[PDB]
């Protein structure tokens, strides 16, 4: 169960892979949902569930979302993707054992796997979740609040008019 | 007979029971046949009552209800739905246009019964054939889905 | 491990039910769509902003967030009130 | 921790040259820029948890909205570029050279 | 008048923008008249999700308190009888 | 930065959380907060070159406490070397570190 | 300067410069519908 | 035990789907002058396994043009999604008690918008296409509105969670404080499961029951959803029953209330539809989102924590 | 008449009254007639991890009260 992380790290890893190696926009956006379920599931694993479910519910929930539409009123096989997929993963395998055994506890550990996921947490106390601070946007960050704002009715403004034709 | 004849007997009552219960038809309607037709699905009858489920798509019907008039206009449109329907597919042909011709059996632009484009598996006679009389039919129908033994025909291959 | 245990028992249960589904028998472009779909992505980034608020509402400074909170709705309302406008709402050619 | 930083920038760094390496669909090469902002979210997100740095978990959120205004922003370039010449393939786009 | 008549007839043919901006008027406007506003301020200072730490006093102020069950220090009997 | 409108009106739109030991909301310290603290307090006023020079030792302290290098390669070793006295069987695990001790509050 | 790579250039214009549906409703039968759509 | 308490959560759950398409049917039918069926089965009972065991013994016809990835991953995503938004539901006590459970069930119906887009595309014919994308919109809207309506309630609630929730309800519904939001988040619920009169309506046997099934466990989700947030059943510390039973009753209500919306109106415009969710439901959705923002910073009625 | 669909809502009322009270008893056995203890944050979590320790029998619902002290 400490090799969880780092199994998640490795399918966001090869589902970046293959992203990168570029198949049909449908298969790549799949890939894409696929990669954003486990930086969901990384970010859940490593702190507070807000953060994995923003990911969870609005870059899965509504951007890939559009990803998929836009896709889908566009038009396109070979197979070859899934030859360097393949060939891309057993790479990777080898890459990375040949990482793990070559900087002995530099980037890459294996006795170290596991142990240094949670470096301190404070046990007693309350106020600790991944929330707390981005409501505090709303009272500490308020240049960030009317960025973010500004930016979204910018955005509004830049659509219709790109869109207008 | 052989204990296991008795069981594969007894899967073909399953599967047949599960057939003739679920039957859900899209009615390829053309005329007076698919008023009654209708007729037939209102609160009288109640083929929904029976299992039967009124308008389904083709691609989820089990019999097609070949109601009306088959006209060499639509003869073609009658095959492709035919065969757009998935496999375990049954066809009642209704009244006497879609049995033999009927009233229109001499016209230029009439096909005489739809049997010379689709196989029918119960023809329903009439004009137009009473609601009570299409549900007759259908279940006629049931019986003979009833009587089917698939995993028997197989077993003894 | 609860939750995964669930998860798995979920996707195991729908692949048994979609392989026994299998193994027991033996273009013209509308540019409104488009719209409606960035509408949507506009709207719920606005929605990942007013997600926070039952953190927010417990801060000590009230009137700072409540005045960011009031600010951000309205230009909400101000950004649907343009596109309402400008007709970005209707299916008319 | 380190080693699914390692793993995260390198999934960056493969999204990176994806986007670098163009095929025939600009969608791909828009999915490859969603895999990078992706990378960067995750990244943010566990250095901030990490850390617990609780001013700065906002940050993500920033990220998140302006890439996918963006992001808004380029799909309605590729809704014009398929518009005007049916496809998204991007050997369309090269009458600009002269 | 006219003035009385637009908004009169604008609530004849269709009430939901009419409801929704006086619904956006009344949320700007209520914080600005009820005397409970400055109360939730308080009511959220009041909630100790932190621990207080005790303060080495060298016995110039008078003001803190001993013991916690002293008259001295901010009680919240005003958010009791609230 | 470039300019400093923000220095100049005095206000501060993004100067308040530019580290871990800056304002947090409900005063929940940040990892390496007390090393962060003496870093700033090392390195204001003096510039950046005498900040490089001189404040080395502070600055050191607070990347070991951010990024645990040497942490990591002490525990490595630590780990490497009890695995090997496994490998050769001369030495034994304790009963609070073989999971079966008693607990305490 | 044209060379044999570029001498294929054009010099850009001055000024710098209907699909529709074609629907067949019928089989919701006996009634055939060409429609011609703009979205 | 915790693998049997999965077990009783989730083999029930279908248990009332599938009595959920019988009632549908008896209703439908006695709200029409006529029956249900009861021929198949004493009283019908047997009718919902007939119907399921008649599409698992259909073949599918499968055209080789869609896509089998697709075509596979739609409707086991469809069901999977269903459960999982059934899992983290206290009842008054859940299978799983997760710390944002209505942020889970938001995120998870944004999944099955992917469900319903990926079906959509593999179907390979252009009016199913533009039909799956008249329903994605469709589906995103009310996503939308349910997003900020279910935001400013849980404003009046406190937090993400459900037994928060409960301790809001046990003194008073949350009906009486949010009901033209309780209306619009109905409607919303409707537009989710696609009834009607906002149905708008490709798949043979297998996926088509699967989607089915998914689609029916998904209504019952959604008036459980409603019950739980906005129509407070009984809680007491000493006896969970009442509050199940409490909650099963009302429940049921609003799933006989879907079955009585649909037989009593005829469907909406694709048009009509967004104009009425565009111009009427986000503007006052809104506008309440700040009311309710607004509501107790002036009456000091700011939720606990917990 | 309209009595008969009350057999389908009895088979659903039943089915939905077996998930939650088979919940509450499945949490009141594994935890010994008690509700399941939640921890929302880390000071509960940090009660259990405690009464786990002083329980000595790796359970945190086993309570003990004055008996442990003299
Ligand atoms: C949980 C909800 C869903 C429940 C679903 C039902 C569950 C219980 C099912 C019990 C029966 C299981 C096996 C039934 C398969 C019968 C298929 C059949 O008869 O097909 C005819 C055909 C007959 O084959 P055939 O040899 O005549 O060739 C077919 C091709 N023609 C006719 C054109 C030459 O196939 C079989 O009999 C194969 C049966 C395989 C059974 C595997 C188990
Ligand atoms: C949660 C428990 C269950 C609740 C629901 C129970 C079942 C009810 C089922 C009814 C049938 C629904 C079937 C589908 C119908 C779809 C059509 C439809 O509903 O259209 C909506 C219709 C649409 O109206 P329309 O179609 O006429 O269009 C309006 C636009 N014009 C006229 C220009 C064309 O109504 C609405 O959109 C209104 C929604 C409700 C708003 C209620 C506001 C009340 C007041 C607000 C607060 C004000 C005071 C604030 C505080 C002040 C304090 C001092
Ligand atoms: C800050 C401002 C926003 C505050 C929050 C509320 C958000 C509301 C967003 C939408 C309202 C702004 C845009 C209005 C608009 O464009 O109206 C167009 C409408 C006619 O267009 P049409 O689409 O036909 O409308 C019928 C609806 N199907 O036109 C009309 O119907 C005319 C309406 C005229 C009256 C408007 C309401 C006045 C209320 C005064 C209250 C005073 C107290
Ligand atoms: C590193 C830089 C070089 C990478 C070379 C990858 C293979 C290649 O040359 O791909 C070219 C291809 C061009 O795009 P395309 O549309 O396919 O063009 C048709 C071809 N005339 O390009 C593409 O299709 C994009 C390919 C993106 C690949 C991303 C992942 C690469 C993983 C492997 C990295 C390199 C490994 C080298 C190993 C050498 C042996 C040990
Ligand atoms: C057919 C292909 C389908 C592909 C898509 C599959 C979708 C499945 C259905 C949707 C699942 C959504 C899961 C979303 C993540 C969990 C959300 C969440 O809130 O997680 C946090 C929670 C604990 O957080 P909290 O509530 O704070 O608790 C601490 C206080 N006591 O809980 C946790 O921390 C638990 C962490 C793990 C939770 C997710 C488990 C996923 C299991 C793996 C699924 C894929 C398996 C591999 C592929 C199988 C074949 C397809
Ligand atoms: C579905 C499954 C099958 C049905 C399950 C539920 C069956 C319930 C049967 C018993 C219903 C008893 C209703 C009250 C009877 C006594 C009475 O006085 O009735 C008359 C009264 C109206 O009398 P009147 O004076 O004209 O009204 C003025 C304003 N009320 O009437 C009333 O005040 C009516 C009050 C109740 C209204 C709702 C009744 C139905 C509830 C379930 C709806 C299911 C929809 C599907
Ligand atoms: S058989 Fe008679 S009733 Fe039926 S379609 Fe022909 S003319 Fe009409």
């Amino acid at each position: 169960m400490n090799n969880y992380i780092f199994v998640l790290s490795s399918l966001f890893l090869v589902g970046c892979l293959g992203l990168a190696l570029k198949p049909s926009p449908i298969y790549g956006g799949l890939g894409l949902i696929v990669s954003g379920f486990v930086g969901c599931l990384m970010v859940l694993g490593f702190g507070g569930s807000f953060l994995g479910l923003m990911v969870f519910l609005i870059y899965l929930g509504g951007m890939l979302v559009v990803f998929g539409y836009t896709t889908a009123m566009a038009t396109e096989s070979n197979w070859l993707i899934l030859g360097f997929l393949v060939l891309g993963v057993i790479m990777e395998v080898f890459l990375i054992c040949v990482l793990n055994y070559y900087d002995e506890v530099g980037v890459i550990n294996l006795d170290g796997l596991g142990d240094w996921l949670m470096y301190e947490v404070d046990d007693v106390g309350v106020m600790l979740e991944g929330g707390i601070g981005v409501a505090a946007m709303y009272s500490c960050a308020t240049w960030m609040m009317v960025v973010a704002g500004w930016s979204l009715f910018a955005g509004i403004f830049i659509i219709i008019e790109i869109t207008r034709d | 007979r052989s204990r296991a004849e008795y069981v594969v007997t007894k899967l073909d009552d399953l599967i047949n029971w599960a057939r003739r219960s679920s039957l859900w038809p899209m009615t390829f309607g053309l005329a007076c046949c698919a008023v009654e037709m209708m007729h037939m699905a209102a609160p009288r009858y109640d083929m929904d009552r029976f299992g039967v489920v009124f308008r389904a798509s083709p691609r989820q019907a089990d019999v097609m209800i070949v109601a009306g008039t088959l006209t060499n206009k639509m003869a073609p449109a009658l095959r492709k739905v035919y065969d757009q329907m998935p496999e375990p597919r049954y066809v009642v042909s209704m009244g006497s246009c879609a049995n033999g011709g009927g009233y229109y059996h001499y016209s230029y632009s009439v096909v005489r019964g739809c049997d010379r484009i689709v196989p029918v598996d119960i023809y329903v006679p009439g004009c137009p054939p009473t609601a009570e009389a299409l549900l007759y039919g259908i279940l006629q129908l049931q019986r003979k889905i009833k009587r089917e033994q698939k995993l028997k025909i197989w077993y003894r291959r | 491990m609860n939750l995964y245990t669930v998860i798995f028992i979920n996707i195991l249960l729908s692949l048994t039910l979609i392989l026994v589904a299998f193994w027991l028998p033996q273009l013209p472009f509308s540019m409104k769509f488009f719209l409606v779909a960035i509408t949507f992505l506009l709207f719920d980034l606005e929605i990942a902003l007013l997600l926070p608020l039952p953190w927010a509402i417990q801060t000590i400074k009230t009137s700072t967030m409540m005045i960011m909170a009031f600010i951000l709705v309205t230009i909400l309302s101000l950004g649907l009130a343009y596109e309402w406008t400008q007709k970005g709402l209707e299916w008319t050619e | 921790m380190p080693s699914t930083f390692f793993n995260l920038t390198m999934a960056f760094s493969l999204s990176l040259l994806g986007t670098l390496m163009f095929r025939s669909h600009l969608m791909s090469t828009l999915l490859c820029l969603e895999g990078m902002v992706l990378s960067l979210f995750i990244m943010t997100s566990v250095t901030s948890l990490n850390s617990n740095s609780m001013s700065s978990m906002p940050i993500p959120i920033t990220i998140l909205v302006f890439a996918a205004c963006e992001a808004a922003v380029g799909l309605a370039l590729l809704v014009k570029v398929s518009n005007t010449y049916g496809t998204d393939y991007v050997q369309n786009l090269n009458l600009l050279q002269c | 008048g006219r003035i009385s008549a637009f908004l009169k007839n604008a609530w004849a043919k269709e009430p939901v923008l009419v409801v929704s901006f006086s619904v956006w008027g009344l949320a700007i406007i209520m914080p600005m008249i009820s005397p409970y506003t400055k109360y939730a301020s308080m009511i959220n200072k009041a909630t100790p999700y932190n621990y207080p730490v005790p303060v080495r006093d060298d016995g110039n102020m008078p003001d803190v308190p001993s013991h916690p069950q002293d008259p001295l220090g901010p009680s919240l009997d005003w958010l009791k009888n609230l | 930065p470039f300019l400093d409108i923000q220095k100049k009106l005095g206000i501060s739109l993004d100067r308040h959380f530019m580290f871990l030991s800056a304002e947090q909301p409900y005063k929940n310290a940040a990892r390496c907060h007390a090393f962060e603290k003496e870093w700033i307090e090392c390195a204001h006023g003096i510039g950046g070159t005498r900040a490089k020079k001189e404040c080395k030792i502070e600055f050191d302290d607070f990347e070991e406490c951010l990024l645990r290098y040497k942490t990591m390669r002490r525990m490595h070793d630590i780990k490497k070397q009890r695995e090997k006295l496994m490998k050769e069987g001369k030495y034994t695990p304790p009963p609070h570190h073989s999971g079966r001790e008693e607990p305490r509050p | 300067y044209p060379s044999k790579e570029t001498a294929h250039w054009k010099p850009p214009p001055w000024n710098d410069v209907v699909t529709n549906m074609t629907l067949n409703f019928g089989p919701q039968g006996v009634l055939r519908l060409v429609l011609e759509l703009s979205g | 035990m915790f693998f049997i308490n999965i077990l009783t959560l989730l083999v029930p759950i279908l248990i009332a789907m599938a009595f959920l398409t019988l009632v549908e049917r008896k209703i439908l039918g006695y709200m029409q002058l006529r029956k249900g069926p009861n021929i198949v089965g004493p009283y019908g009972i047997l009718q919902p396994f007939a119907d399921a065991m008649k599409l698992f013994m259909k073949e599918p016809m499968r055209p080789l043009t869609t896509s089998m990835s697709l075509f596979i991953i739609a409707p086991t995503l469809s069901l999977t999604l269903a459960l999982s938004l059934w899992v983290p539901l206290p009842m008054p006590h859940p299978l799983i008690n997760l710390n944002l459970g209505i942020l889970f069930i938001l995120a998870t119906s944004s999944l099955s918008v992917y469900s319903i887009l990926w079906s959509g595309w593999a179907s390979n014919s252009k009016y199913s296409l533009f039909g799956a994308l008249r329903a994605v919109a469709q589906t995103i809207s009310y996503e939308v509105t349910m997003a900020i309506i279910l935001l400013s309630v849980l404003l009046m609630n406190g937090s993400y969670s459900l037994q928060t929730l409960i301790t809001t309800q046990e003194h008073m519904w949350l009906l009486l404080p949010a009901w033209p939001m309780a209306m619009m988040w109905f409607i919303s619920t409707l537009a989710e499961t696609n009834r009607a009169p906002f149905d708008l309506t490709e798949y043979a046997a297998g996926p088509f029951a699967l989607f089915f099934m998914a689609e029916y466990t998904n209504i019952i989700l959604m008036n459980a959803l409603t019950t739980i947030i906005f129509l407070g059943p009984l809680y007491y510390i000493n006896l969970p029953e009442l509050y199940s039973t409490n909650f099963m009753m009302e429940a049921l209500l609003l799933s006989s209330t879907f079955l009585w919306i649909r037989a009593s109106y005829p469907r909406f415009r694709y048009d009509q539809l967004m104009h009425l969710l565009w111009k009427n439901f986000l503007p006052l959705t809104l506008a309440l989102c700040m009311w309710h923002i607004s509501l107790p910073i002036f009456t000091a009625g700011v939720p606990p924590y917990m | 008449m309209w009595f008969e669909i009350l057999p389908g809502l009895a088979i659903m009322g039943v089915c939905l009254v077996i998930p939650g009270v088979s919940t509450a008893y499945i949490h009141k056995f594994t935890n010994g007639g008690k509700e399941k203890r939640v921890a929302r944050v880390q000071y509960q979590w940090y009660l259990m991890e405690r009464d786990r320790r002083i329980s000595g029998v790796n359970r945190y619902y086993v309570s003990k009260g004055l008996e442990n002290i003299d």
